[PDB]
RNA sequence: AAACUGCGAAUGGCUCAUUAAAUCAGUUAUGGUUCCUUUGGUCGCUCGUACUUGGAUAACUGUGGUAAUUCUAGAGCUAAUACAUGCCGACGGGCGCUGACCCCCUUCGCGGGGGGGAUGCGUGCAUUUAUCAGUGGUGACUCUAGAUAACCUCGGGCCGAUCGCACGCCCCCCGUGGCGGCGACGACCCAUUCGAACGUCUGCCCUAUCAACUUUCGAUGGUAGUCGCCGUGCCUACCAUGGUGACCACGGGUGACGGGGAAUCAGGGUUCGAUUCCGGAGAGGGAGCCUGAGAAACGGCUACCACAUCCAAGGAAGGCAGCAGGCGCGCAAAUU
RNA sequence: CUCUCGGCCGAAGCGUUUACUUUGAAAAAA
């Protein structure tokens, strides 16, 4: 369980970390 | 028993109050833990909601850090010299929190030296053993002598540090209470502290 | 052997107090001559010496080392049946088992 | 020297000043980084807070209390304690049978920082709560405004 | 008192548990568990009160000692257990599904819910921090700590629980222009869309609501649970829409049911 | 059955003696503490006989003492989720420092670099101290989380030698056979629930034939400590001379427990509230404690003061302001 | 009410501050 949820929850933080990045150089980039 | 409750005082106009209920064993207070130099004797209370304090009796080690190395070592503790709250307590020899003490230097004279690979607390009569000169001039490689000449930039210390190394003891200040956790850990001082408790301790004698 | 005995007021005797009289302790659990009622009771009791003196109305005595004959009541007497060991190791331990 | 009048040295808890450092950086100035904090509620830090080198522990701003709770104000009226004041709070207590009004007083005795200097009698002084400092003290000085009288 | 007290006055209950004064002097203290004393309802006033399945609380024993009653899908025996807003209640014998929903008076109402929807639950976010090894946690109202939730729920939002295995499903943020229901205050037991927040440091938040009809109010922040994205809700709403009528209009409802009865 | 173990007995019930910014009521705070139990989260995260380890004690069987008690003494047996002691496994490694030696570039060469590495020490969560950098949150941390050097109490933190019900799948196999489902109990630490405890602002009846009070023996504030579950003259040492008061301080009285409320009342108001709900206090008067998460507990203990029971005079045992009931008191109040 | 910065509104300063009045919230049951 504790292998399962930590790996779920890295790929989650990747995508929420390269989502925030993505939208905050669209900003920069506009 | 001894309670350290707020009814038994007078009021601010300074008039006295009737207290309306008697003591309470939330209340209570316990007699003073006089923690002397000596082999370890440390006895255990039961506290409010069955917890425990450590209650010592009698301390002879604690670990102690120099701050400016970092350098934190277990060392044993030899005397009182000086006590801000009372001067009774330096007579009596009492461990509490913020007196200074005097503490072995040997440890980290040990890990100076096997840090720096330079000699300290030594005297000028230059008499060794050999254990020391090959702690001191053990040979090494291109590298490894490379990153200790490197070192060898940053190996400075206080004339004052260094006089106490010659002494062979060091002035500590306790930070933890003895009566309340059992232990009795401190840190080293140095600095513009040093010199004011050296000026005091001068002062009163 | 001397294992204990009451005085002619019926106060039994306890081992830690050396004198020929009776005294007063504040017993609690783990003490002898004394049975608490409730958890963390105490209570003061009247207790005798350990001292043998002529003031007793018994002795008690425990036969350690055997004479030349044998008391007719005492020793004489078959042994009596007695309850067996109930944990294993100690089954193990009476008869010499092998863990076998 | 001035700061340490007591028997015991007086130091910053949060401040460590024994960094070792090359003699090329101990040459330009002996100046210990100072300790500060941002009280919130829109109070602003003092600048003689910042660039003081006073120690008081019971400094709303470089000392270790929190506030929270009421906000009250008063009028500065005895200044004789250490680092502490008297301050009076006027108010009107009601009395419902004659529908009228009846003068009232309290004292308060409040903390003190050595940041606000040039403090005179008969000024307004906002306070906010914090907890018990003392037996009778349980607010300490946020601000300090001057009476209609200044020039 | 010298420790916790183990009673309570029948007198000196919720008002909420509707209870009457000559039945007895002393009425169910709930037991400690996921709800406050005073915001929770207990199972004996549900069971024998609510439902009328039982007549006195030894047959709310008898029935609860068959294991017949669950509570977020897990089964209770204690009597005094205390059930909350928002808790799902299960007879599997007679195939029924309760879930506790305030009201337009401000009392849980007996409210049957789909099986289907008996799957899931709404929590509010009351607690958000990192734990040791740096993992983060999230705490709900009922007492349930989630570790590794998302990292864009924030305190006050509203989170989706599968009953069977406790895991978030979605969240709704905390945002103007949502659906949210009051459930502490005189506005208890009302439904409508926030309009704005205001913002008070070192004190109470204060939020605005207005309802489907166009009737306006105010709570504080921690009364407020938000229930749907938008004007839809994610639960099953009570008879009741969560609009409150007033005095006369529910005399004049009575009077027109009464004309149209018979 | 009995007895050991576990839990409760700190709730409830009674009374209003004390108590005049005290209690209490409304309103805030704990970012200054503790918390049985319920609910949820963690519980191979530590690299260092186990196919189950040890000694006793009751109940029981026998022998007894005292005028007397819910007094107990000796002897013979036997258990644990009582009392103790202690492994394996995961365990392959990973990461921090020490680092003999081995290579790869530039250099004529020194020298300037880039890697690999055997051998040693440390390692997980809690505890104490020092230092460094700045995942998530607050109006505000000396917050949470991270890193580094150590420590870690013998009156000793955790890391399961416990119980029940259904019992099945697998192997070169018939074994040391391997695996597996629901629960019960226990436990270090977070969160929650029930609280408790200290604080903030405002508010109380008469009395000046009570006008100055407090500070030797803490009264007001500062510094460092002790004690305490925590914040604080709570206490200690050294210091400053402070603090309160006609806006009534201080003292005295109260046939004064405080409110939610009650009687009378055009509108104002006057009087009452021991009494079933919420807080407080007490168990003849004081004081000191054990156990426990929680008591300064009294249908717990230990003393003194006042009463008072049995006695074989050596001793033993007491607390109805709990329900009935009895004496006394009174104008005044019910069934052992 | 006021510039600025962000998406007419949002943030921030408001008000020299109160007293008063009118709202709103929190306010045990009996
Ligand atoms: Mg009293
Ligand atoms: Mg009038
Ligand atoms: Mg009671
Ligand atoms: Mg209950
Ligand atoms: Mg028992
Ligand atoms: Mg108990
Ligand atoms: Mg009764
Ligand atoms: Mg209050
Ligand atoms: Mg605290
Ligand atoms: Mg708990
Ligand atoms: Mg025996
Ligand atoms: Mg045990
Ligand atoms: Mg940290
Ligand atoms: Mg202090
Ligand atoms: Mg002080
Ligand atoms: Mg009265
Ligand atoms: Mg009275
Ligand atoms: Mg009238
Ligand atoms: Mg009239
Ligand atoms: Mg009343
Ligand atoms: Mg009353
Ligand atoms: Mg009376
Ligand atoms: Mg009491
Ligand atoms: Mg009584
Ligand atoms: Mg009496
Ligand atoms: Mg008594
Ligand atoms: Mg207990
Ligand atoms: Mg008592
Ligand atoms: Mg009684
Ligand atoms: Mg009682
Ligand atoms: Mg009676
Ligand atoms: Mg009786
Ligand atoms: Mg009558
Ligand atoms: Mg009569
Ligand atoms: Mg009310
Ligand atoms: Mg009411």
């Amino acid at each position: 369980k504790n292998k399962e949820e930590a790996a779920e929850y890295a790929k989650l933080l990747a995508k929420r970390m390269k989502e925030a990045k993505e939208k905050r150089q669209e900003q920069i980039a506009k | 028993g001894i309670s350290r409750d707020n009814w038994h005082k007078r009021r601010k106009t300074g008039g006295k109050r009737k207290p309306y209920h008697k003591k309470r064993k939330y209340e209570l207070g316990r007699p003073a833990a006089n923690t002397k130099i000596g082999p370890r004797r440390i006895h255990t209370v039961r506290v409010r909601g069955g917890n425990k304090k450590y209650r010592a009796l009698r301390l002879d080690v604690g670990n102690f850090s120099w701050g400016s190395e970092c350098c934190t070592r277990k060392t044993r503790i030899i005397d009182v010299v000086y006590n801000a709250s009372n001067n009774e307590l330096v007579r009596t020899k009492t461990l509490v929190k913020n007196c200074i003490v005097l503490i072995d230097s040997t440890p980290y004279r040990q890990w100076y030296e096997s840090h720096y690979a330079l000699p300290l607390g030594r005297k000028k009569g230059a008499k060794l053993t050999p254990e020391e000169e090959e702690i001191l001039n053990k040979k090494r490689s291109k590298k490894i002598q490379k990153k200790y000449d490197e070192r060898k930039k940053n190996a400075k210390i206080s004339s004052l540090l260094e006089e106490q190394f010659q002494q062979g003891k060091l002035l500590a200040c306790i930070a933890s209470r003895p009566g309340q956790c059992g232990r009795a850990d401190g840190y080293v001082l140095e600095g513009k502290e040093l010199e004011f408790y050296l000026r005091k301790i001068k002062a009163r004698k | 052997r001397i294992s204990g005995g009451n005085d002619k007021q019926g106060f039994p005797m306890k081992q830690g107090v050396l004198t020929h009289g009776r005294v007063r302790l504040l017993l609690s659990k783990g003490h002898s001559c004394y049975r608490p009622r409730r958890t963390g009771e105490r209570k003061r009791k009247s207790v005798r010496g350990c001292i043998v003196d002529a003031n007793l109305s018994v002795l008690n005595l425990v036969i350690v080392k055997k004479g030349e004959k044998d008391i007719p009541g005492l020793t004489d007497t078959t042994v009596p049946r007695r309850l067996g060991p109930k944990r294993a190791s100690r089954i193990r331990k009476l008869f010499n088992l092998s863990k076998e | 020297a001035d700061i340490q009048t007591e028997r015991a040295y007086q130091k910053q808890p949060t401040i460590f000043q024994n960094k070792k450092r090359v003699l090329l950086g101990e040459t330009g100035k002996e100046k210990l980084p100072r300790y500060y904090k941002n009280i919130g509620l829109g109070f602003k830090t003092p600048k003689e807070a910042i660039e003081g080198t006073y120690i008081d522990k019971k400094c709303p701003f470089t000392g270790n209390v929190s506030i929270r709770g009421r906000i009250l104000s008063g009028v500065v009226t005895k200044m004789k304690m250490q680092r502490t004041i008297v301050i009076r709070r006027d108010y009107l207590h009601y009395i419902r049978k004659y529908n009228r009004f009846e003068k009232r007083h309290k004292n308060m005795s409040v903390h003190l920082s050595p940041c606000f200097r040039d403090v005179q009698i008969g000024d307004i002084v906002t306070v906010g709560e914090c907890r018990p400092l003392s037996k009778t003290v349980r607010f300490n000085v946020l601000k300090v405004t001057k009476a209609a009288g200044t020039k | 008192a010298r420790g916790p007290k183990k009673h309570l006055k029948r007198v000196a209950a919720p008002k909420h548990w509707m209870l009457d004064k000559l039945t007895g002097v002393f009425a169910p203290r709930p037991s400690t568990g996921p709800h406050k004393l005073r915001e929770c309802l207990p199972l004996i006033i549900f069971l024998r009160n609510r439902l009328k399945y039982a007549l006195t609380g030894d047959e709310v024993k008898k029935i609860c000692m068959q294991r017949f009653i669950k509570i977020d899908g897990k089964v209770r025996t204690d009597i005094t257990y205390p059930a909350g807003f928002m808790d799902v209640i299960s007879i599997d014998k007679t195939g029924e599904n309760f879930r506790l929903i305030y009201d337009t008076k401000g009392r849980f109402a007996v409210h049957r819910i789909t099986p289907e929807e008996a799957k899931y639950k709404l929590c509010k976010v009351r607690k958000i921090f990192v734990g040791t090894k740096g993992i983060p946690h999230l705490v709900t109202h009922d007492a349930r700590t989630i570790r590794y939730p998302d990292p864009l729920i924030k305190v006050n939002d509203t989170i989706q629980i599968d009953l069977e295995t406790g895991k978030i499903t979605d969240f709704i943020k905390f945002d103007t222009g949502n659906l949210c229901m009051v459930t502490g205050g005189a506005n208890l037991g009302r439904i409508g869309v926030i309009t704005n927040r205001e913002r008070h440091p070192g004190s109470f938040d204060v939020v605005h609501v207005k309802d489907a009809n166009g009737n306006s109010f105010a709570t504080r922040l921690s009364n407020i649970f938000v229930i749907g994205k938008g004007n839809k809700p994610w639960i099953s709403l009570p008879r009741g829409k969560g609009i409150r009528l007033t005095i006369a209009e529910e005399r004049d409802k009575r009077l027109a049911a009464k004309q149209s009865s018979g």
